[PDB]
């Protein structure tokens, strides 16, 4: 840690290193993979490396990077504690910039010099590393990234509009699929642990009608805006954006944590809303885990068979699983599911006696 | 309710209760879901459309419509769930959707205290 | 003043001399520099200005941009709000296509439809 100030002075003597391209995304990822959890020494190093990297990047005059200068103007004194407190509203401005990158003030200060040599196929490419360097400042982010995002979602700041929300959804999806693993890893417990069992077991409320509210786009009015709905929306966003390698850990996840949480049937509809619409992404390249997902759902059946008196909307799940089998898996997982569906309820047997065939 | 409040906030002593009875009995008539719909109505406005004195008209219309539904519950039906527990689960369903009151606070800037005060006033 | 504005809009209107004359003349801009026995040359004056603005609004709209003597905070929220260079074949998209997914009445569209009905005919 201590003599690292000498290499800081050295890079100050080597500003020319950053006179060609600003692509520290990979240089932070590969050197931060297992570091965010144990960054304490690197945290104290960044305590002084913040201004060092800022000046190293400042070897230009397009006045394009403001979030760094915004932190600088917000870091006049005691830079170890203050600039990380009001981040949510700050993040608003952050996501604000992003929600202005696609439809807003397009000819802004961001695209310039020269739109084709600063690695500009799109302003989001520049959004990448600025978001990275912003969230790489402290250590409590990454764990706090998804938390603050969910906050600015439900604790909607007066700057966050409610009509063009889907742009913000795409924005959060991009910023999540851009940041490394210890940053988006919080979304698992953000969806399954926070609200998926808020009360949601037997006497939740008269809100039990699942279809009209649990699916998104129901909050088109100022009414019909449930927290579970916005949570599912944030989910689907991060699912579609990160549909490259982040989804690859999802099957085991469902087998690890989603088992002792499913109690009621609308919990089953919720986890279906979470998992289903992205299975074809696996089918494209990751077929080898589909069966897992399959039996995962099948395992859920067992639960919704034990602690359950009656099933009102069961036939939706029946035909859902039917087309799950016939359109995607086919005669592939027959032997594994044979030993698991034998424990179902008489109605489920009467529904899936052709599935077992 | 939206149209009536936006058109004539006055001169509406009790025709609106008549139209409410009409649309209720001449349709699926769940009293809890009924009051849920009417509450979502009287709060979906007052936030999006108005910007100035129209918001004052909106809050006045809400605080006139709540005695309307009150006397509706008093005179319409009596003998089976006399507008006591249905109102309970109605306000529970209301409390379920928190973004409603979130937008209410984003609009009125005091929707917590003002909400409690209008609640205890309607409890007259 | 509003009566004579009505007389001028019923007049040729191509002259517009007396129209702008009464507009700049009856303006509450001058806050009674002399000892005018008003005692409320700020509140009463602003209320008189917004009153003269409310009435004859669409009347002054018949001419070009008026001098705008109100200088308040927020103008009338509801208005004509109809695309002039556009036919009435718009409720399909601006109204019906929205409410197809919009499970409400959208008070803006409420006033739009209300104005559209009396400007047309219930049959068509």
């Amino acid at each position: 840690l201590p003599v690292s100030k000498s290499l800081e002075t050295l890079l100050d003597h080597l500003g020319g290193l950053y006179k060609f391209h600003d692509r520290p995304v990979t240089y932070l990822y590969n050197t931060l993979h297992y570091y965010e959890m144990c960054l304490r020494n690197r945290d104290h190093l960044k305590r002084k490396l913040v201004h060092a990297i800022i000046g190293s990047l400042k070897d230009n005059r397009p006045q394009g990077w403001c979030l760094s200068d915004t932190y600088l103007k917000h870091a006049m004194n005691a830079r170890e504690d203050n600039p990380w407190v009001p981040e949510d509203s700050y993040y608003c401005k952050l996501i604000g910039r992003l929600v202005d990158t696609m439809a807003g003030k397009s000819p802004g200060p961001f695209p310039n010099c020269d739109w084709r040599f600063n690695e500009f196929p799109n302003p989001a490419a520049h959004a990448l590393h600025v978001t990275c360097v912003e969230l790489m400042a402290l250590a409590v982010p990454g764990k706090d990234v998804g938390n603050a995002l969910l906050n600015v979602v439900l604790k909607s700041q007066p700057l966050v509009p409610r009509e063009n929300i889907t742009a913000w959804m795409n924005a959060i999806g991009l910023i999540i699929t851009a940041l490394p693993e210890p940053y988006w890893i919080v979304l698992h417990d953000r969806i399954v642990n926070v609200i998926s069992s808020s009360s949601l077991t037997s006497e939740t409320e008269w809100v039990g009608y699942p279809f009209r509210l649990f699916d998104f786009t129901a909050c088109h009015q100022s009414y019909s805006e449930m927290s579970c709905s916005y949570t599912l929306a944030l989910a689907h966003a991060v699912w579609h954006h990160s549909s490259i390698g982040q989804l690859s850990l999802i099957p085991k996840f469902l087998t690890e944590a989603l088992l002792p949480v499913v109690k009621t049937e609308f919990q089953l509809l919720y986890v279906y809303h979470l998992v289903g619409p992205f299975l074809q992404r696996f089918q494209q390249e990751r077929t080898r885990c589909m069966i897992e997902i399959g039996v995962a759902f099948y395992d859920m059946l067992l639960n919704v068979d034990q602690c359950s008196t009656h099933l009102n909307y069961m036939d939706p799940i029946c035909d859902f699983l039917y087309h799950m089998k016939y359109m995607f898996t086919g005669d592939s997982v027959k032997e594994q599911v044979e030993k698991i569906i034998c424990n179902l309820k008489p109605a489920l047997k009467l529904r899936l006696r052709f599935i077992t065939h | 309710i939206l149209l009536e409040g936006t058109m004539n906030l006055t001169g509406e002593m009790q025709p609106l209760v008549e139209q409410l009875m009409m649309v209720k009995r001449m349709q699926h008539i769940p009293t809890p879901l009924f009051v849920l719909e009417i509450w979502k109505a009287c709060f979906v406005g007052l936030i999006e459309s108005p910007e100035g004195t129209q918001e004052l008209k909106w809050t006045a219309f809400t605080y006139l419509k709540i005695p309307q539904v009150l006397v509706k519950l008093k005179k319409y039906f009596h003998g089976e769930k006399d507008f006591t527990e249905d109102v309970n689960c109605a306000f529970e369903f209301l409390l379920k959707l928190t973004p409603l009151l979130d937008k209410a606070d984003q609009r009125c800037n005091c929707d917590c205290t003002n909400f409690l005060l209008q609640e205890c006033n309607k409890q007259g | 003043a509003v009566a004579w504005l009505v007389a001028h809009v019923r007049m040729l209107g191509l002259d517009e001399r007396e129209k702008s004359l009464q507009m700049i003349r009856q303006l509450a801009g001058p806050l009674y520099s002399e000892n005018t026995l008003q005692f409320y040359n700020e509140r009463v004056v602003i209320m008189n200005s917004i009153l003269e603005h409310m009435c004859a609004d669409v009347l002054q709209q018949t001419a070009t941009q008026i001098k705008f003597p109100s200088t308040g905070v927020d103008t009338m929220p509801y208005w004509n709000l109809l695309p002039p260079k556009r036919p009435i074949k718009e409720v399909l998209t601006d109204i019906f296509a929205k409410v197809l997914e919009k499970g409400w009445v959208d008070s803006r569209s409420i006033h739009i439809l209300d104005t559209l009905l009396h400007m047309g005919g219930v049959y068509w």
